[PDB]
């Protein structure tokens, strides 16, 4: 997730495109990047297959896969093309852009201290969590029998406009095999799929009518859109953005399908017999899904309230895969209209994000950080005209217009396994393939809004899903009057001071560096801590993906210059001391592989076998 | 409104409402008493009896304790014998209430009650407008209406016939439902009521309603002679309402299954007929009309109409240390019955059906009102009915994988046919159930002897009580 | 009748399992079953027995069979009269039914009877245990329309008893919320 | 209102609340006594008993304690003989708060009382309205009430009838529940008071709520050259109430459990019944009516509510360094037992069933919000009551796989196997039933009463009523 998750995957990408060689900033060009076509071959499969079984010890069967992989790529381009006959188009001249590029940064040397005995490390993270956290540390005194405790208590819910059958709701659990914990934090297990787990997720109620699409609905949104157009960016492309549509064209569609992997094609190429056309797919049908894992945080609120349970709304398969394909052009149209000291994460890397901050921050600076994220953006309705607007003026082709529309009213939800279904108004948030793209647009609309000129005079902005940091910007009443038009808990803000109260942002901290004199960012060490007390399922063998996560992190942490600043941003954010001790323990658990096995324990199984 | 005695959280008080929809019951708690259901019940037939009879009557009243009917405002005429080991308390607390209200009230006849009941008191053979000292045989008193309330000593076709020769065309029954010992079976439950009853022969049972037994080891063999190998159905049963127990026979409880009409021939002739008019889980209130003369025919059936599951499967269980077999009967709520239609199209083991049955007998709220309860049906009776439905959805897939032909039934030269097994009888909500009975009698025997059953140092002690009007 | 509480059966099948009105009793099977008669065909009689709530009424079939009368008939003797039928209202069973008669002899006679159907007619073939011996009969019955209407693209293939029986009970059983009005209904009887 | 000495802040008040409907408790505590609860169901009960007499009855009482009613306006006559250890302590109370209060209060007569207290001691043998140095089978004062409170030093059925023969027509009893010892058990206890109580020969076990122990290292044996093949409940039994020790009989306890009807036979017939009118886990009230003559029949059948869980099992303990076997037996609340029904579908080790228990009893979570210790039972009785399902659990399901034929009993070697059983288990709303005697015609009268005051004793009230 943006940076990087527990596995070292993330969102961004890991190639730099914003270094230069030269002590100076150069603008450059923005160029593009040639996919080779694939290919069909059927004769070399029949003999490598049968080569395969004559002698393979380990590269013969990696032929194989790559050979058949290729066959079903081809395969897929062959039948996507027909679908679209009455959208596909050719390629125009293309509009040139320009961007600016970086110095490298510079990094301080570290040096590795860890303890010898593993069981010793376990006993320092045991001692650290009772001396700071009474209350969590006495919690657990028994087995995970959550799922009977659930079960014996009734089910309350919260519902509004919808039906499900009565016969189908019990939860009677099922067998549960898992690994013993060793450091006493109690992080919750995963939840069971049961109709009484869906009900308690959807008890939310955003009831809420307005003017969907008339006069003074309009008239929100023109202004919107004025003041993001004369704060936030320049005019020198408007015009000529508006001449070129963006329409589906071959390219789009072999340079995305060429980028999946091997078993995201084959799922997607067991769904191409019966291809539905284009204008056949609906556009306001989705399907629910449950699996995920509880989002925990530091403190002690989780051992008095039971957490909620995640949902996620997937659209149709052949939806995403048809107009996938112009995801690209919208981030370089974006990119081109915006202001020099104006950024956004995508198209980035994390050395690139280093490189752009590398002079502008120095301790005694007072930063702003701001979240969106409670906001009910369906009780108004001029929150999704600004954002179609936005989109026309980007340049996108009329008919797509439609398609994408209709995926911004009135939609529907249907769970399979018990025929429940579920019925929802205006949202922001689902599954489609517009879904960071919006929250980004609407997240600068906001800022530049209540902001107004004080946006264009700064040295450095960055905007990313519902989190932004604003240099040089205080709190004043000005603010508050302008935002308390309708209420007052539509965003939340904090004043940050640099080497006082270190900001925070996408999970992270950032700092100034006392021996180059240069700002880096760093993850959140106590985040990491709660998260190795969480259980690990039977049968799991992803335990080597974490190891390298954490020794790359545990690196960026013992840093010379940033011991003393990460130990006096750790007590002013959560009011907890003697964090060094606890990173050298993390130090010796990511030293090899029997150490990373003093973790776990005996395996427990509950609800099963008939003995 | 009508008071009841039962606290306001029961669940019993939506049961009550549904049954009674032309009162307003509202409760009020005065007594921690473990009967209060079925106590509650009664209190509601009488006055709902009441309103139906036509006033300046006077009424019979079999069996009755005069304590309860002192401050309605009627013609009562109790019968009241000597013959059980409660009447003596109950005619001392009758005495001393009413001296105790003599003239507090002066309203309701008091003082003719006392009047007549010094005067039965000096000669034991006299009849009053008020009380008597007979059976309901012997009794000579003229009225028209008669009343029974849990009346389970008396032969019901002997019984009513000398109540008919005497002008009687009108009769009401109050009391727990027959269906159960009809089918002859060994243990039976009314949960909503807290009531359990069991055959004299399996009270050493161990999982049962009503049992007690012992921890042994297990030993070889025991040196009976007495062997009987067999075990069958007997008179004598016991029940148990709340913490107290009443001994029953099966003869006179079966007798009160009638038929719709039937005729009873003696000197004179009557045509009779018999309806249901209330029925709650348990209680049935019966109305019984005569007239005089022969009309129609008769056909001899009983008809029963469940609103609610019906069970009687089969059971093992050690009784005194050995294994045996017998039959168990219960009543199902309908909610439940209706919620298991979709899992029973399977075979099911009773492991899995019991683990569901548990799991729908949780609460369901939305919104913040409620739409299933906490405890629909008590959990003591699940393990036995969980064991009723695997075994129904076993014979139902059978039947189906072998089909017969159109008006043909195969019985294979010499010419059999074979019987199946049946180990389960499920009666599903709004299902009527039908048996064969009697329904002409002709015979009408009695002692024709009647003897006091008074004793002296008792009548010096009422007459004291009365002694001291103020 | 399964909107008014309403059963019907005949005399020969009063000791069945599984049907509106029986009564059967509890066995463990026999092999040496021999019987005086070696019955061999099963016809209905004219002897039925109706159960309306709680109430029992004997019936006969050659009475009840007389009333479904054409729409035109007539009646000849010493006075001749023209004679027809009418259905003006029905309600799942119920009818009502008018009957206009007039002196004369006109007109020419069919012989046709004509029922309208509203809400759906079932008869199909069960096999059952009566008094420990299994056999086969014909029964009845009636369904509403919603539930008829609904089910018109499952039959277009082959479909197995089981598999019938658990889509038809999620179509009966449902609760609506929206907003503030709560329903918790049941389309027909479960049995 | 009432008030009792108990905490504001206890789980017993919702439970004294709902067993006496009638009435408004409210906490009141004054002193830090071990046995609160106790005390706090007999206050009620004689409340209860008292409003429901009429007044100007004369009430007898027997074996009581005279200062308890002195503020009391009914007629009373203490039956108080000279038997116990306490007596003397009782007596001398009784005489210095009777002479303090002289002359303050009017409208409980006390005057008439200090005086005919004095006429008693001067001759220990004549009779008195409100004292007497009698028995109960010795007294000769005629009344229609009697009273019995903590009561286990008689036989019931000869008690009853003297009473009786004096024109008594009403009774009462007040004491713990006598279906434990019906049962032929070994040890058991009564969580809720904390009582704990055990048979004179496992005195030195290890596991149990009343015993001690030492410690060994494990010696070849004793020089025992008697056998002793039995182990067997004897007739001596030590209870234990907080930290007061009380020993009893196991032939005048179960005199108690009387039936539903039964009759008395001598010189005069009488026809009596017994009935239960409070039950609040453990402690009963019965009534009993007695009426003058004979009718009816009888069948000696007893018949006990079960309003919880009421357990019964063998266990395996050392006592005094040697294995043996016994039972014992408690009470589990309903709450508990209806949220068990689920898991004992299945076989289950003791070890789980151990962990489920002590995740309901301590981890209870409702409407999504954890409430931590609440403790519904007490922890120390939790070991033995998860063995206790584990074996009910296994019996039942090879119940299930020796299914028979119906109403036969199969001989071939004509003997019958008997099965084993291990554990017995009352659910909520069950009805337990046993056999009694019901026909007691012989008894027996002492006429030997003798006196046993002394010198020394009566000057010490003489002295203090003469201030
Ligand atoms: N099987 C049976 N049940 C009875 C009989 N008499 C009463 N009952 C039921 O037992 C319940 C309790 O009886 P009560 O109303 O308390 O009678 P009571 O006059 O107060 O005195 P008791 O009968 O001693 O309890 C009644 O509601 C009846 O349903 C009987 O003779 N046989
Ligand atoms: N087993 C048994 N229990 C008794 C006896 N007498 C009293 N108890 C109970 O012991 C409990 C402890 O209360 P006590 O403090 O003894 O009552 P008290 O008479 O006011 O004070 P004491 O002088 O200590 O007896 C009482 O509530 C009784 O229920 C007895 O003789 N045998
Ligand atoms: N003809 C009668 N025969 C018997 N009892 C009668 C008759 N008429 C009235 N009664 C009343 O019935 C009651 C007698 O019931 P019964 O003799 O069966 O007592 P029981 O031995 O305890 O058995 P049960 O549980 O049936 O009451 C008495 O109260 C009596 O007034
Ligand atoms: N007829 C009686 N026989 C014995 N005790 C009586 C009698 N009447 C009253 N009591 C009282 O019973 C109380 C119990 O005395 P008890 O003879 O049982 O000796 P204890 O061993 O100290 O008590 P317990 O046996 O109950 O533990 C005495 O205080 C006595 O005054
Ligand atoms: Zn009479
Ligand atoms: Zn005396």
């Amino acid at each position: 997730y943006i940076f990087s998750s527990d596995t070292g995957q993330g969102h961004l990408q890991q190639k730099s495109v914003r270094q230069t060689t030269l002590p100076v900033n150069i603008v450059e060009e923005v160029h593009e990047e040639k996919c080779y076509p694939p290919k069909l071959d059927e004769i070399k499969e029949q003999l490598l297959l049968k080569r395969l079984q004559e002698s393979a010890s380990t590269a013969n069967r990696s032929r194989y896969q790559s050979r058949k992989v290729e066959n079903m790529k081809a395969m897929i381009i062959h039948r996507l093309k027909e679908g679209c006959r009455l959208y596909l188009a050719s390629d125009t001249p293309r509009v040139p852009s320009y961007r600016i590029t970086y110095p490298a940064p510079i990094y301080s040397p570290s040096i590795n201290i860890k303890l010898s005995n593993p069981e010793t490390a376990v006993a320092v993270c045991n001692e650290f969590l009772a001396r700071n956290y009474p209350t969590v540390a006495s919690y657990q005194v028994t087995d995970e029998y959550d799922a009977y405790l659930d079960m014996v208590d009734g089910s309350e819910s919260c519902l509004d406009r919808a039906t499900f059958n009565p016969s189908k709701l019990r939860s009677y659990p099922k067998q549960h095999s898992y690994h013993a914990p060793t450091i006493r934090s109690a992080v919750p297990s995963p939840f069971q799929n049961t109709l009484q787990n869906v009900l308690a997720a959807a008890t939310k109620r955003n009831c809420n009518v307005t003017q969907m699409r008339e006069l003074p609905t309009m008239d929100s949104a023109a202004f919107n859109v004025e003041c993001f157009k004369k704060y936030a960016c320049n005019q020198e492309y408007w015009r000529e953005f508006a001449s070129s549509p963006i329409r589906v064209t071959t390219e789009n569609l072999t340079t995305y399908v060429t980028k999946l992997k091997g078993p995201k094609a084959a799922a997607l190429f067991a769904k191409t017999h019966n291809l539905l056309p284009l204008q056949e797919v609906p556009m306001d049908r989705f399907t629910m899904d449950m699996k995920r894992d509880v989002k925990v945080t530091p403190g002690t609120k989780h051992t008095e309230e039971r957490p909620k349970v995640q949902v996620i709304q997937a659209a149709e398969p052949l939806a995403t895969a048809y107009l996938c394909g112009i995801h690209r052009e919208l981030v370089r149209r974006l990119n081109a209209v915006l202001l020099p000291n104006v950024h956004t994460l995508f198209d980035m890397s994390a050395e690139d994000f280093d490189a752009i901050i590398a002079t502008h921050f120095k301790p005694g600076d007072a930063v702003l950080e701001t979240d969106i994220a409670s906001f009910d953006k369906s009780q108004d309705d001029s929150l999704a005209l600004t954002a179609m607007m936005l989109l026309e003026d980007l340049g996108v082709d009329q008919p797509i217009l439609d398609l994408i529309e209709a995926a911004f009213g009135e939609i529907s939800s249907c769970h399979l396994p018990t025929g429940t279904r579920f019925k929802f108004g205006a949202m922001m948030k689902s599954g489609m393939f517009l879904t960071l793209f919006v929250n980004t647009l609407l997240n600068i609309t906001i800022a530049s809004r209540v902001l107004e000129e004080r946006l264009t005079t700064s040295a450095c902005a960055a905007f990313i899903g519902d989190d932004n940091i604003i240099h040089g910007v205080v709190s004043d009443a000005l603010m508050a009057a302008r935002c308390a038009t309708w209420m007052n808990m539509e965003v939340k803000i904090i004043d940050a001071v640099v080497s006082v109260k270190a900001p925070y942002f996408c999970g992270g901290f950032i700092l100034h560096d006392t021996v180059t004199g240069t700002a880096c960012r760093v993850a959140d060490p106590l985040k990491r801590l709660f998260k190795l007390g969480k259980p690990l399922a039977a049968g799991d063998e992803q335990d080597e993906d974490r190891r390298r996560a954490l020794a790359d992190e545990v690196t960026r942490w013992q840093r010379t210059g940033l011991v003393t600043e990460l130990e006096r941003a750790v007590y002013s954010r959560y009011e907890v001391q003697g964090i060094t001790a606890v990173i050298t323990s993390m130090a010796t658990f990511a030293s090899s592989k029997e150490n990373f096995k003093k973790l776990r324990g005996p395996v427990v199984t509950l609800y099963g076998g008939p003995k | 409104p009508v008071y009841v005695d039962i606290d306001a959280d029961s669940a019993f008080l939506k049961a009550l409402q549904r049954a009674y929809p032309m009162f307003e019951v509202e409760p009020r708690q005065v007594t921690p008493n473990d009967a209060a259901n079925a106590r509650a019940f009664s209190h509601l037939a009488i006055k709902l009896i009441e309103q139906e009879i036509d006033p300046d009557s006077t009424i019979l009243d079999i069996g009755s304790a005069p304590a309860r009917r002192m401050m309605s405002d009627r013609k009562y005429h109790c019968v009241c014998p000597m013959r059980s080991a409660e009447d003596p308390e109950r005619l001392a607390n009758y005495a001393r209430k009413l001296a105790s209200a003599a003239g507090k009230v002066l309203d309701r006849n008091i003082s003719g009650k006392i009047g007549d009941l010094q005067a039965v008191m000096a000669v034991p053979d006299t009849e009053t407008p008020t009380f008597c000292l007979h059976t309901d045989v012997s009794c000579r008193q003229r009225a028209d209406v008669a009343i029974y309330q849990d009346v389970y000593a008396v032969h019901a076709p002997t019984s009513l016939y000398h109540q008919a020769i005497k002008g009687v065309r009108l009769a009401y029954w109050v009391g727990f439902d027959t269906t159960p010992f009809m089918y002859n079976a060994m243990a039976g439950a009314y949960p909503s009521y807290s009531t359990n009853w069991a055959d004299e022969q399996v009270l050493k049972a161990k999982n049962i309603g009503l049992c007690s037994t012992d921890l042994t080891e297990g030993r070889r063999g025991k040196l009976s002679i007495m062997r009987g190998k067999k075990l069958e159905p007997c008179d004598r049963v016991l029940f148990s309402v709340g913490s107290t127990l009443y001994p029953e026979s099966r003869k006179l409880l079966k007798s009160w299954h009638l038929p719709s009409v039937f005729h009873l021939k003696g000197k004179l002739s009557f045509t009779c007929r018999c309806d249901t008019v209330v029925s709650c889980e348990g209680y049935v209130v019966k109305r019984i009309t005569m007239s005089p003369g022969l009309y129609g025919k008769t056909t001899g059936y009983a008809v029963t109409h469940h609103a609610d599951g019906f069970l009687m499967c089969k059971t093992t269980d050690t009784v005194d240390g050995e294994r045996v077999s017998f039959s168990v009967c219960t009543y199902v709520p309908a909610t439940i019955c209706d919620q298991m239609t979709g899992i029973l199209a399977t075979e099911v083991t009773p492991e899995d059906a019991q683990k569901l049955l548990v799991g729908l007998n949780q609460r369901i709220v939305v919104n913040g009102r409620t739409q299933r309860n906490t405890n629909t049906m008590k959990n003591y009776m699940i393990p036995v009915v969980a064991q009723a439905f695997s075994k129904w959805a076993k014979e139902c897939r059978k039947d189906m994988e072998d089909e017969k032909l159109l008006g043909v039934r195969e019985r294979t030269c010499l010419w059999a046919f074979k019987k199946q097994k049946t180990h389960t009888v499920y009666k599903r909500p709004d299902t009527q159930s039908i048996q064969k009975v009697q329904a002409e009698f002709d015979s009408f025997v009695v002692p024709s002897l009647w003897s006091s059953g008074l004793s002296i140092p008792l009548r010096t002690r009422i007459k004291w009580l009365l002694s001291k009007v103020p």
